[PDB]
């Protein structure tokens, strides 16, 4: 049937993995114990949770996700949390050693003796599954342990399972903020390894996420509780079609086909329009028109790219809530009449609509608004090549003065693989330029 | 009163009845008959209990038109 | 710690469903299907067959025979038949009951 | 189960929604117009007296 | 940008359209035609609280109105979703057909609910087989044939518990076992026999009066099976969720019948 | 006797057939459960053209539902009339479509055509003698286009002596949602042209205009749009089931509309569409329908034939009419626009009168049109095809499935041949 398996690598992906599952248990009303009230939804494990949880004859909802980590601090502490009884113990893949921000350590030193264990989980997750459309991979480009460890496993799961989708979600490196100077090393290393195997990589940047917080949400001092909630809301919206129906139902398989124009480049951008404070929701109104302007307002994107410096290829709007096609089709028609939005002449139509009736609900102790009409805007534009153009001119400087190489060559690596990534990258911009040229 | 009460006065104010009449002094049994005359039927037990509470809330102890109607709504809400 | 602080659960947060049902109600208009396209006055039965009327039923009984004489706009023989019979059991032959 | 669940609530709600607004507004208007007018006149006329 | 009182021309036209329908749906339902009026009246009849017979001798007599209950038993090995408490049998009508007609489905389903309060849905009148000239008020005897009837809130028509040898067309919905139904027809399939709790003492207790409020085992005369209720199998019906009730004999390791077919005859409390 | 078996294809056809069948059922007075309430004899007589008889007075529809995604027919089954549809007729797949034309045409179709062919031939043996078949789907409807093109191909050699009625909706010209939609349409239409005999052309945008024009309710439901097309589809079928001096056979009609084999694409037309005042402000007369019947605004199928001219016109009139008003009207209309027809064929009108009105309105009609207004349709899809095929965008999927651009070569060339054919016949 309609199910998938979620993957969360590194401590960077664990607390977002917690938050998403924390969010998920709300709309289904999952008690932290693992069971409903005396009302009956338990059985052979088949209801709205069957696509997400495994609430078998034992009656306990088992999330179909894997948390893999290499440092026991956070994973053991969350194992002392509140929903830990829901979580499977050795599914909470813990580790005793770190990768020291190094891709190779997580890819070579320790990943060998750990991937066999997690593959045992995946196959034993696979056998009970029925359709398993694909996977949900949550990671980070600047992965202290997320980067290297994910890269090997995605190689391993691609080779044995090359007939199903693999969905990638990672925080894009901050273009001007660098919490690590080895971060560019592993980040481009991950990209060149993943371009030929990753199906759909979705990125986001936290700086603009904060920028939203004190612009319209009016929060000058948020936390991960909010940040994880926003992205957890984002993945919830895309998975609402899996949970609920609508006027038309859409799936990740359609998303892949209708979003990626050509091979290699599979990196669109996501944006959520109704981002507003509860009071700013209270004394104003939400409708398709203004939110369409908002989601198409250049400053509402979480990635630092000016759409007027690029051009648009694909756009997907996922209207979750109470909407009618009449105003939507008229509103998007007005958008097509807009001159500033520059689609490429190659695509006359580039709009993928997914209508879902279900209103996006609030979360207890949350900061979101009371939304009746919401949309997730997935788009791909040429204004992103600057990010890799930003990456390389940092990288080329450091490479010539070959900083920190003694660390990497000391642990057994060499210059060739580093050399490979740049023309792999240099291929990307020229392809981006060539596709940019009509 | 303010121009708001002059430009938008209650129905009382068009024809010459005002707040001093509300706050003025009158007697127990007379208003009970008047309350029947104004079309509200009452019981004796309700009369005295209302009378007890009204004197308490007034902080002095008396009968005023506002006091009588206000405690009615209090009981009506109660 | 704030990590445990946001883990503090709370009851009475009931994930309802009613917004489903209103939104669903808006995407079909269930009773409207016989209400969108109904025309003129409601009528439970109106049907009858032309052969039955002209041949079997011998046409409209309550009609006045000489309902045709000098009229208004067309000051001549007119008001005879544009209405046509509609009444009486149309679908009541013996083979149905058997 | 979902089908049978679907039926009543759709029929149910429309019933109560229709009838409740039918009564609520109907009465809510009437006694207010009644009570405010009837009380004022009878109380205020004797105030003159 | 509109809606409350704008009285705009299209808003003018729209508000009418539904309104005559609101009148139209009004008069249709003002005739006592509303579905939930049907449901409430049927529920009103079904949920009518009854008055049970009170046994003065401690025994049971024909014509008595009793509630049949499977008592709560402390079983520590039924792993799964087991339902605690005393379970009383209750007729389970079909939800869809109950909406279409005020008359109960000619055959009716059976169920057991965690309810002890006397009511039309769980009150059963014990009756003779008809073939035996047993008078009303006569004590019931072990090994005798008889019928379990329920007046399901309907004046003049009487429902009798039924069961037949399981076929491929007639079986329990969940377990695929011999189903139990309620029919107004009087057949030999309506013959039932209460058995003493101890199988090793049934022959000793044959021909004896049956005491009030005690553990017994009931058997279908025509099929010779004990009435079974599944405290782990949930059925969804018109009032919510209850437990499956079938006719099958479950024996323990010692060939002794399980807690499942142990049934309580519940008489009125004086 | 002569009967029809229906096929429900594509995910639109799922909402199409659900609305279309209930339109038939309530018209024939059967309760949602299925126990017919005997009130009308002629519908009780002529129910065997579409419905067969189960036990206890239940009229089993002779339709087959096919899809891939469980949720759709589950919603259809959970509809008010799902109980009148058969789980036997619920054939489907265990795969998500991807809404790829080739997968449903080569990959997913392979393992499902066997079962569906068994179902239809069992249904074919269930009934005696068919006029033919009709299909509800979309030309731009990915899973429907993939299955339909396969099934219409196979049923051709199966029964090349029947009626291959087709009912497909044209996607919105301004936006197709699906970006590979013009590929799917071009793929489908290349198979449609040679395999079909009848085709209804329907577009959603014109329906939205009708919503704005006469419906005037701002926000309809897609089911209301389903209700409109089903009413039009019902009207043409009223000929067969109902008596009255009108020759009902589509073959009667088909030879009357079709001068040349390539003419398969036809546009519908419907009769009184009524607004708020006009349910009680309309003097219902045969004249006043006609200008509304012959209203470019009333036209709903593709576009205005004002840009072109009229090849064949055929309208079926439902209600208590007579031979003369349609006659003098037919005289009136040809007088109004004599040159707008073709000197090729005079007297290009084919009229039928159904004496049995519908339930709710008395004097109604339906129209089917074959005018020279389809050029805008496939000329539009032509530039779209040339645009993407210029740089073969979104092509790697079909090659991964096993398709090539070299197949696309004749599909447009066949389509280009149709461009001249419609042009040359008229211009
Ligand atoms: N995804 C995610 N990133 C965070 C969070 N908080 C801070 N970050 C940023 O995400 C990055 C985490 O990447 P890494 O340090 O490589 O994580 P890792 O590979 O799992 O291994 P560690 O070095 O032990 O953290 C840090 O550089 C932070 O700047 C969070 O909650 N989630
Ligand atoms: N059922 C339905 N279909 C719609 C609606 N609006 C537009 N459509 C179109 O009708 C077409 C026909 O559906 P199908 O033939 O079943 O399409 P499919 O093969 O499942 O795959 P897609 O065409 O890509 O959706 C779809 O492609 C939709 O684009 C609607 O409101 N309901």
């Amino acid at each position: 049937m309609r199910e998938c398996i979620s993957i969360h690598v590194g401590q960077a992906g664990v607390q977002i993995g917690n938050a998403c599952w924390e969010l998920y248990c709300l709309e289904h009303g999952i008690q932290p114990d693992g069971q409903m009230p005396s009302d009956k939804t338990i059985g052979g494990g088949d209801d709205s949770f069957n696509t997400f949880f495994s609430e078998t004859g034992a009656g306990k909802h088992v999330p179909r996700a894997v948390f893999v980590d290499l440092e026991p601090t956070v994973v053991d502490e969350v194992r002392t949390g509140t929903y830990r009884q829901l979580f499977h113990p050795e599914q909470l893949i813990t580790g005793k050693e770190d990768a020291a921000n190094n891709y190779a350590r997580g890819h070579y030193t320790i990943g060998k003796e750990i991937v066999d264990l997690v593959l045992d989980r995946i196959r034993k997750l696979a056998d009970l599954c029925t359709g398993l459309q694909g996977f949900l991979i949550f990671h980070s480009f600047g992965g202290g342990t997320g980067s290297g460890f994910a890269s090997l496993l995605m190689e391993r799961l691609s080779v044995d399972y090359g007939k199903k989708s693999k969905l990638e979600f990672a925080i894009y490196p901050a273009p001007q903020v660098s919490t690590a100077v080895v971060e560019p090393y592993n980040s481009i290393l991950t990209t060149h390894t993943t371009l030929e195997h990753s199906d759909c990589a979705f990125m986001v940047d936290n700086e603009a996420i904060y920028d939203i917080c004190r612009r319209n949400l009016d929060i000058e001092r948020p936390t991960y509780t909010n940040l994880n909630r926003l992205i957890g809301q984002i993945v919830s919206s895309i998975t609402a079609s899996l949970r609920f129906d609508g006027a038309l139902n859409v799936d990740l398989t359609e998303f892949q086909t209708n979003l990626v124009p050509y091979p290699r480049i599979h990196f669109p951008l996501a944006t959520y329009a109704p981002v507003i404070s509860a009071e700013k929701a209270y004394h104003e109104q939400l409708s398709v028109a203004e939110i369409t302007n908002a989601c198409f307002e250049p400053a509402n994107q979480m990635v630092k790219c000016d759409p007027r410096h690029g051009k648009y290829m694909a756009c997907c709007m996922l209207y979750r809530g109470d909407v009618v096609p009449k105003d939507v089709n008229a509103a998007i028609a007005t958008i097509k009449t807009k001159r500033t939005i520059q689609f490429v002449d190659w695509c006359p139509t580039g709009f993928k609509v997914g209508i879902n009736y279900q209103p996006p609900t609030v979360v207890p102790g949350g900061d979101l608004a009371k939304v009746q009409r919401a949309v997730c805007m997935l788009s791909n534009t040429t204004a992103i090549a600057e990010a890799w153009a930003r990456l390389d001119h940092k990288f080329d400087l450091m490479y010539a003065k070959r900083a920190f190489v003694h660390w990497y060559v000391g642990e057994g690596m060499e210059e060739g693989e580093f050399s490979e990534a740049r023309e792999d990258l240099a291929a990307l911009e020229k392809d981006y330029e060539e596709v940019g040229v009509d | 009163g303010n121009a708001y009460s002059l430009l938008h006065p209650s129905i009382f104010s068009q024809k010459g009845v005002f707040e001093r009449d509300f706050f003025k002094t009158r007697s127990k049994e007379e208003i009970s008959d008047i309350l029947t005359n104004i079309g509200v039927k009452l019981s004796k037990e309700e009369f005295e209990n209302v009378w007890n509470l009204a004197s308490k809330k007034h902080q002095r102890g008396e009968v005023c038109v506002e006091t009588i109607r206000n405690v009615l709504d209090e009981l009506l809400h109660a | 710690c704030i990590y445990r602080k946001e883990y503090v659960p709370m009851p009475d947060h009931r994930p309802d469903f009613v917004s489903r049902w209103y939104s669903k109600s808006k995407m079909e208009g269930l009773p409207y299907k016989h209400l969108i396209t109904h025309h003129q006055e409601p009528s439970h039965r109106y049907l009858i067959s032309t052969y039955d009327d002209h041949y079997n039923r011998h046409n409209y009984n309550p009609g006045l025979p000489a309902l045709r004489t000098w009229n208004g706009q067309k000051l001549l023989w007119l008001p005879e038949k544009s209405d046509f019979p509609l009444v009486a059991p149309p679908t009541n032959y013996g083979l149905l009951e058997q | 189960v979902e089908r049978q669940r679907f039926l009543r609530v759709l029929q149910n709600e429309q019933f109560e929604l229709d009838m409740e607004e039918a009564i609520q507004k109907a009465e809510a208007n009437k006694m207010l117009r009644d009570r405010q007018l009837e009380q004022e006149e009878r109380l205020a006329n004797e105030l003159a007296r | 940008v509109y809606g409350p009182g704008v009285r705009m021309g299209n808003w003018n036209e729209d508000v009418y359209l539904e309104e005559e329908r609101m009148r139209h749906f009004l008069e249709k339902r003002e005739k006592g035609e509303l579905l939930i009026q049907r449901n409430r009246r049927v529920k009103k009849n079904i949920l009518r609280p009854m008055q049970l017979s009170v046994s003065e001798d401690g025994y049971v007599h024909y014509g008595d109105k009793v509630i049949i209950v499977n008592p709560d038993q402390v079983l520590g090995e039924e792993a799964g979703k087991f339902m605690r408490g005393d379970l009383s049998l209750c007729m389970s009508p079909d939800e869809v057909k109950a909406q279409l007609s005020d008359d109960l489905e000619i055959p009716c389903g059976v169920s057991a609910v965690q309810t002890i309060a006397p009511m039309g849905r769980n009150t059963f009148t014990i009756l003779s087989d008809g073939a035996n000239s047993c008078e009303m008020g006569q004590v019931v005897v072990y090994g005798q044939n008889f019928c379990l009837g329920i007046a399901a809130g309907l004046e003049g028509k009487m429902l009798y518990l039924t069961s037949d040898h399981r076929t491929l067309l007639k079986s329990s919905l969940k377990s695929g076992l011999q189903e139990v139904t309620l029919t107004d027809e009087v057949t030999h399939l309506n013959c039932w026999q209460a058995a003493f709790l101890d199988p090793q003492l049934r022959l000793e207790y044959e021909g004896f009066p049956v005491r009030a409020n005690e553990k017994i085992v009931i058997y279908h005369r025509h099929t010779n099976r004990a009435l079974a209720v599944h405290r782990n199998l949930f059925l969804r019906t018109y009032f919510g969720k209850e437990m499956e009730v079938v006719a099958h004999t479950y024996l323990d390791s010692h060939k002794v019948e399980k807690p499942k077919n142990q049934w309580m005859l519940v008489t009125g409390n004086p | 006797m002569r009967e029809i078996v229906h096929l429900q294809a594509g995910q639109c056809g799922n909402q199409i057939g659900a609305k279309f069948w209930e339109v038939i059922s309530d018209e024939h007075g059967i309760d949602p459960t299925g126990t017919y309430h005997g009130d009308s004899d002629l519908q009780l007589e002529r129910i065997n053209v579409y419905y067969n008889e189960a036990t206890g007075g239940k009229y089993v529809p002779r339709a087959v539902l096919v899809d891939l995604e469980p949720g759709t027919m589950d919603s259809v089954r959970s509809g008010p009339f799902g109980q009148i549809f058969r789980p036997d007729n619920f054939v489907f797949g265990q795969s998500g479509a991807g809404n790829n034309w080739a997968k449903g045409h080569y990959t997913e179709g392979a393992e499902l055509v066997d079962s569906v062919l068994d179902v239809v031939r069992k249904e074919a043996e269930s009934c005696d003698c068919l006029q033919g078949f009709q299909l509800t789907h979309s030309l731009g409807g990915g899973t429907g286009s993939g299955m339909g093109t396969l099934l219409i191909s196979k049923i051709r050699e199966e029964y090349p002596d029947r009626i291959m009625n087709t009912f497909s909706v044209v996607p919105s010209p301004k936006v197709s949602d699906t970006v590979v939609e013009p590929y799917n349409a071009t793929l489908s239409v290349h198979q449609l042209v040679e395999n079909t005999d009848e085709t209804y052309c329907i577009d959603n945008e014109a329906l939205y205009d009708i919503c704005f024009r006469t419906l005037k309710l701002t926000t309809p439901t897609y089911g209301d749009l389903n209700h409109l097309v089903s009413a039009t589809m019902s009207g043409v079928t009223t000929c067969l089931r109902f008596p009255g001096q009108l020759n009902a056979d589509l073959r009667k009609l088909a030879v009357n509309m079709v001068p040349f084999p390539r003419l398969h694409f036809f546009m519908p037309g419907f009769a009184p569409l009524t607004s708020r005042g006009s349910q009680q402000y309309r003097a219902l007369t045969v004249p006043e329908l006609t200008q509304q019947m012959f209203d470019a605004k009333n036209m709903m199928a593709a576009c205005d034939p004002r840009h072109g001219r009229y090849l064949t016109v055929a309208a079926v009139f439902r209600g208590r009419m007579s031979m003369k008003e349609v006659d003098e009207q037919m005289l009136n209309v040809q007088n109004k626009n004599s040159s707008y027809f073709v000197e090729w064929i005079p007297n290009n009108v084919k009229t039928a009168v159904c004496d049995i009105p519908p339930r709710g309105l008395k004097m109604s009609a339906t129209f089917i049109g074959n005018s020279t207004a389809i050029q805008e349709l496939f000329k539009r899809i032509s530039e779209q095809f040339t645009a993407m095929f210029r740089r073969k965008a979104f092509l790697h999927w079909y090659t991964g499935e096993g398709m090539d651009e070299m197949e696309f070569t004749e599909a447009e060339s066949n389509m280009n041949d149709l461009v001249s054919e419609y042009q040359q016949y008229q211009d």
